[PDB]
């Protein structure tokens, strides 16, 4: 079990850790989050009481260092930082626990939600999508745009998701125009899986990370990316059986976890209706189809 | 963006553009089989690719052999249209290639877009106009060459005959669309109007009769009258 201490909490903010969140008052004695499960990525995120805009936050893995949060009154946001002095850090973390000023990561033992949402998400891949190689952790916020969005303005602050485009030369072999446009299996399996992602686990990992960014920050380009990667699979006639079964599990837990009040913007009607009811894989998402019908029948 | 009444004079500027109509690419007769089921028999079709400024028509004849052994033919027709349009553009010298292609039916956008990926600077556009190019097979000489074809064939025509020696492209296109609108709404009447007078002939190298300017005015009025009557009949107004 690992800990992320907080120097202080100078401004009223709602703090989230993975799917949990806590209200903290201006200059309340909040000094961190303890008992964070080792073995997964995590995200700690923020929404100030005064600006219900710009949700922002940090992806991290505690096996990669000792990390902590400190408010910056110049830049006006809670920043994640690394403490390189291991002894100085255990010292802070033990004094704060003794004084009992830390919340406990509130995991129910029956609950695999976070595992199920992050199964294929690797910290090393996150740091290639969010390039900032002097930190071990990754900042994301509501407003960041993706590389594909940029193409159609500051690249230092971009989400470098893999560009997917159904009407591109990449996606369409000369001479197989109609075949490849109607059956994307070659784009999925040769270009994307074998070519770029190398394996389905990296593909699933980017898909899950895009969903989580859309859920926790309302990042719109991430939502576009999550939907595009679903559609590419659902629009391929030839998909490995293990991918389809795992996709059904992935999507099930994502739909399960979505806030009910956000289904309007986070769920693209056309993609879901095409994937669940018109695509080659209409019959391969039995759990995802069952939870979508019972929870959001309007969208369908 | 889409083509509509507002930006209509863009068709007659000096940017090369083509209309593509696919309505007559896949053509069938429907009949009963011995066991009493319904079956289709394909006949020869055509792609109607027209430069509205110059009248040049690229009539690509679609022979029934194209369809042999193929499924989902109505879907395939759209891709074959786009394949052939893309090959036409490739065959033209660079300075003759269009800067826009306007498809008369929205279902052609994706097939043509995909086939034109090599020409990113050719814009593919839909239109909100209800153009009557389906009636192209009501022009006797076009119907004749389509039905006689024994293999795929490209036949070139000027759909305006020599009209541009005397009138503008705008006026020429309005005449063409009026004639075709009339042929579409009541082919028999429209054709009666065009040929009633045996002393006005169609030149061997032309599609329409050699009317004088004044006779075109009478003709055009007769086509207008035809079109309005048919409307009152359709809707009881």
């Amino acid at each position: 079990m690992n800990t992320v201490p907080f120097t202080s909490a100078p401004i009223e903010v709602t703090i989230g850790i993975d799917q949990y969140s806590f209200n903290v008052k201006e200059n309340q004695p909040f000094h961190g989050i303890k008992d964070i499960p080792i073995g997964h990525v995590h995200v700690i995120h923020f929404q100030h009481a005064d600006n219900s805009s710009m949700r922002y936050g940090y992806w991290f893995d505690c096996r990669m260092g000792n990390f902590y949060i400190q408010y910056d009154p110049k830049d006006g946001l809670y920043k994640m930082m690394e403490e390189r002095d291991g002894a100085k850090f255990e010292n802070i973390v033990h004094n704060f626990k003794e004084r009992q000023m830390m919340v406990s990561y509130p995991k129910i033992d029956e609950d695999d939600t976070w595992y199920n949402l992050t199964e294929f998400v690797q910290m090393d891949k996150i740091r290639k999508i969010v390039r900032k190689d002097e930190n071990q952790f990754s900042y994301v916020d509501s407003s960041m745009t993706t590389v594909q969005e940029n193409e159609l303005s500051d690249p230092a602050h971009s989400l470098n998701y893999t560009v997917i485009n159904f009407k591109s030369r990449e996606a369409i072999r000369p001479g197989h125009e109609m075949e490849d446009f109607l059956d994307k299996s070659y784009y999925l399996n040769t270009v994307m899986l074998q070519g770029i992602f190398k394996n389905s686990s990296n593909y699933f990992g980017e898909l899950q990370f895009a969903f989580l960014n859309a859920m926790f920050f309302g990042n719109y380009g991430s939502s576009l990316q999550w939907h595009a990667m679903i559609e590419l699979i659902c629009s391929s006639a030839t998909v490995p059986k293990h991918m389809l079964d795992k996709l059904d599990e992935i999507l099930y837990y994502q739909i399960k976890t979505l806030p009910e009040q956000y289904s309007d913007i986070l769920l693209n009607e056309r993609v879901w209706n095409i994937c669940l009811y018109s695509s080659f894989q209409k019959n391969s998402l039995h759990n995802t189809e069952k939870i979508m019908e019972n929870k959001y029948p309007e969208l369908l | 963006g889409a083509m509509n009444s507002s930006n209509y004079a863009e068709l007659f500027n000096n940017d090369i553009k083509l209309f593509v109509d696919d309505t007559n690419v896949y053509r069938v007769t429907v009949h009963k089989t011995f066991e009493g089921n319904v079956a289709t028999k394909a006949i020869n079709g055509c792609i109607f690719t027209l430069n509205p400024k110059t009248g040049h028509l690229f009539l690509k004849i679609i022979h029934t052999s194209v369809w042999a052994g193929q499924k989902r033919l109505s879907q395939l027709a759209k891709w074959k249209t786009a394949e052939e349009v893309s090959a036409l553009v490739r065959s033209l010298p660079k300075e003759e290639q269009p800067k826009q292609i306007i498809v008369t039916r929205k279902a052609m956008l994706d097939p043509l877009e995909v086939h034109m990926l090599d020409f990113p600077n050719i814009a593919i556009r839909p239109t909100e106009l209800r153009l009557p190019f389906s009636a192209a097979m009501s022009i006797d000489k076009l119907s004749d060459v389509v039905m006689k074809a024994t293999e795929p064939q490209m036949v070139l025509f000027n759909i305006y005959d020599d009209w541009l020696d005397r009138i503008s492209s705008y006026t020429a296109f309005s005449r063409l669309t009026l004639l075709l609108r009339a042929l579409k709404t009541n082919e028999e009447s429209a054709k009666m109007i065009l040929l009633s007078d045996p002393t006005i002939t169609i030149k061997s190298y032309h599609l329409w009769p050699s009317f004088t300017d004044e006779q075109w005015i009478t003709i055009e009025s007769q086509m207008r009258d035809l079109i309005l009557t048919e409307y009152g009949r359709k809707y009881n107004v």
